[PDB]
């Protein structure tokens, strides 16, 4: 099973303690369900490089911004298979109007003592590149087929 | 030609409740054995396995081996239509592309048969290896319900920790953390509203509040509940139905 | 000056309660042989008509042909306030734009006295052709609800099937059909928990279930129901109220 | 080093079951005489003032004055892992940012403990002036509870009237408007499920039924309440604990 | 009592067994509730042929669309008195984003055995010409006045 | 204890017994809870003449709107400490498309005879110079500090 993905790491200048990160919030039911992670957005593999479903997407979070700063990172391999694009948003000022329900804007010593997914783990370490935590898991390694 | 007589109806209708919630579509396999269910929710962290043997029916029939895909949602909404106290009988033909369900009122004054459209999906088949557990709990059902239920206000985790005294449910939050020791009952005894322990070896293990929720919903087939655990094995949680089989839940531990 | 004491308020409760999610407006034609209603949906698919005779009341004076329209929504919070042991007492004087209610608790402890600002609209009047019904069906109140409760998770529509055998509730939907067989009831009887069918020509009709769920509101009122039938002719649905009178629901069949 | 040990448990459980819907965060003074707490809602409308003497408690040990900011949500989050039946018990050490709470079973086959995070944020400290009330309406617990929730339906205030004979409840809306009027019960006595009155001067004070169906949250601790009144100043709605305190409401009254 | 109404027969071209059309839910309370038909409008018989109602209504139920093909039909007469007059948009793709909650984008043999009133079914017959089912019925017409 | 308030009067020519007036409904909880009134705005006193926040409101109520009648009236001081700032906007025509729910344009008599605060009650005395009713109070009357 394969299974294609994009995310990006938006961020802010903000102040003290800079930069500050948006994160949103994964849904309550699922794999790797209840942590926070950087906006991401499900593709087929046939349209694996569309910027339309996450630029849709950090407006849904954050509203209009200027299309003038995506940047391309890398490839996050998360091992279902898992193929993510990394990318990278930089904006001037703070977002629109406020962070809606689901965002948090936290710094990166609030960003490293939080909870996410071992496949975000490896993207926020692209990004730093170019500049006890347990995980639920599955019953498929107990019961082969 | 299938058909199986069941007294009491109740037995079907709370395990349709204890599956709606947690799987929405199922496979059914029908044999000389009985019935038995193998499924897996959406993100394949927990498992069910209903075991209902035919021995356990006031009839029993199967001239064939049948595998019937069932919407585990439209058979509770079918199943909502029984009363408590009705006979139930499913019946399945040869060349029928649907279910019977067939129930009947105590005096006789009233008989309903249904006919659920039935569906069949590709689904894949696993084992459950037999093994030998570290440390097996029995305890009360409603009480098992109770502190999943609670400690679910406190976290979304809950760590289970084994003992030769005891079980420990703990679990940590925003607003605290909170730890459940049930001791081992040796001067209560009376009814089966006993704790026993048959340690082995120390176990610790840390589960999701959420799944476990859904598991206590078969709370209504059992007085009591069984809690199976090992080193980094998955959780069996058993609901005995009455000398007619069983309902097994399974549910995958977390490590870093 | 209309003043009427009912001893067991419980009755105007119940009446309210299965008006209310009906019909929002009604006129209320008072007069020397008691209290009638009649009235439809909003989409003229259904009508109610009540009829409290006044020689079930235990004071009883109307100096004048009164029709008051009341908002039943308004009315049924009033009645909210009045207990089931209460006795309730409506009177309207001559000169009186507004409906007096005096509840009054058992133990005299207690009186409470409302009135609700009453309104009026143009209402236009019908009549009910008392003819002979093909089928009658008399069967316990709370089967009703269970069977016209359990059918709406089938399907939208019920088929009423009549014989002189039994009766006959069919639904059919996404997930398949059912049918609830109710025999005639001959060795049974004790009680009003019976089911007879009087029944003359066969009858085949279908309605919503949707207002038939409106209907069986009237549950508390009457242990039993009678259900009244005849060739693509409108559903009498009969709650007796306890030698008072009775509350009647109409709803049309549908042909192509 | 703070120890309190409380047997009957569901004290504890009603109280904040009280004060959550009203009040989200208040301040704990813990001395040698026992609890005490006061606090105004956000709208400064309202204010809750409870008391539990250290003679009401099984055991009771206070080394220091404590003031413990307590987040009332997570507190009755906390307390509702608790049974009715269940020994409750509130520590608190010296150099410790948390407080201690310990359940325990009847049959001590179970013992549980939480811990919750605590918090201290600057509040203000406020004086009640024990004054003479006019009139002063001992009743029922459930009937007060009962009109405050009937009149809810009717208008959004309540005018409680005070005289030598009864007390007077009404209120006006849209709808219309309704009077309560209870007796002063002298023929009836019993239990306390009578109305005894007061007076001296006549009472006529206006009230927001919004915040009285807050207080009626303590029914569950006292059969019977009590109803302090004068001209122009706040109502005094008081629930007695058994032989341990008491829980009393404020609100301010409206005038042009 | 007189009703005035106007629908709209929103067609797409689609793939095999074309062309595809849009179909609204009607609410689940009133004469002939439950039922699917072309979206409608209903509005005074003094504005008895405006395009604003329809065309907002299609928005709402479609996002927006280049007018640049509203054509009328005729008039369907329903027997209060039910007034409708016909319309009919093509469109040359699919709608905007999805089809919202709500439609369905059956085909010509999905239409032909689905359920709807009486009044469509001679709105979908004045479309072809330019190119056991029950029905709940009115106790007005046991109990005369 | 000092709040920052701004509130506005939208005045519409309306028909019979005009001009008619714009009004919301204050929440259920809080001072003063459940009456009626201006369409206002709260905010710091470093921002006590900001036009963006009001005119946000309005849109919220009414949509959008030309901006080219907004006109300052005076200061009405409320007896924490309420500071707010009286404007007056009148239209030409009708809102743009209906009154959302939660808002009554009402007449000068249907206003003279509804339920609002004692603040506003000062605001409407000050659009007519330039052109037994009850309130909740508060404990800390009786409970000093």
């Amino acid at each position: 099973r394969e299974e294609y993905s994009a995310t990006c790491v938006v961020e802010q200048p903000g102040a003290i303690g800079g930069p500050l990160v948006l994160l949103v919030q994964r849904p309550d039911s699922g794999l790797l369900a209840g942590l926070w992670e950087f906006p991401s957005v499900t593709l087929e593999p046939s349209e694996q490089h569309q910027h339309k479903a996450l630029l849709q997407e950090l407006q849904r979070w954050c509203g209009p911004l200027p299309a003038i700063r995506l940047q391309h990172l890398g490839e996050v391999i998360h091992i279902i298979k898992l193929t993510y694009q990394v990318y990278s948003l930089a904006l001037d000022q703070a977002p629109a109007s406020t962070a809606p329900p689901g965002a948090r804007w936290l710094t990166w010593e609030e960003f490293c003592n939080a909870a996410v997914s071992t496949a975000m783990k490896k993207v926020f370490r692209m990004y730093e590149d170019h500049r006890p935590s347990l995980g639920q898991q599955v019953l498929d390694t107990f019961f082969q087929r | 030609m299938f058909e199986a007589r069941l007294v009491q109806g109740s037995i079907l209708k709370k395990v349709l409740e204890a599956l709606k919630d947690l799987i929405n579509e199922a496979c059914w396999d029908i044999s000389s054995s009985g019935v038995n269910l193998q499924s897996m929710d959406s993100s394949h962290v927990s498992l069910v396995q209903l075991t209902l043997r035919s021995e356990g029916f006031d009839t029993y029939r199967c001239d064939r081996n049948l595998a019937m895909g069932v919407n585990l949602t439209s058979m509770s909404k079918i199943l909502k239509c029984a009363g408590n106290e009705d006979i139930i009988t499913l019946r399945a033909e040869d060349n029928a592309d649907t279910l019977a369900l067939v129930f009947e009122a105590p005096n006789q004054e009233k008989v309903s048969d249904y006919e659920m459209k039935l569906m069949d999906l590709d689904v894949e088949q696993l084992g459950i290896p037999e093994q030998e557990y570290s440390c097996v709990v029995k305890m009360p059902s409603g009480e098992f319900a109770r502190i999943c239920r609670d400690l679910s206000h406190i976290g979304d985790a809950v760590v289970i920790s084994c003992a030769k005294d005891g079980v420990k449910f703990s679990a940590s939050g925003e607003l605290g953390n909170g730890n459940i020791k049930l001791s081992q009952t040796s001067n209560v005894d009376k009814e089966e509203e006993a704790v026993t322990i048959e340690m082995n070896e120390p176990v610790q293990l840390t589960f999701a509040l959420r799944y476990l929720n859904f598991f206590t919903k078969a709370t209504p087939l059992s007085s009591t509940v069984t809690l199976s655990m090992s080193a980094d094995v998955p959780l069996v949680v058993e609901y005995k139905i009455a000398d007619m089989g069983h309902l097994k839940y399974y549910l995958a531990p977390k490590i870093e």
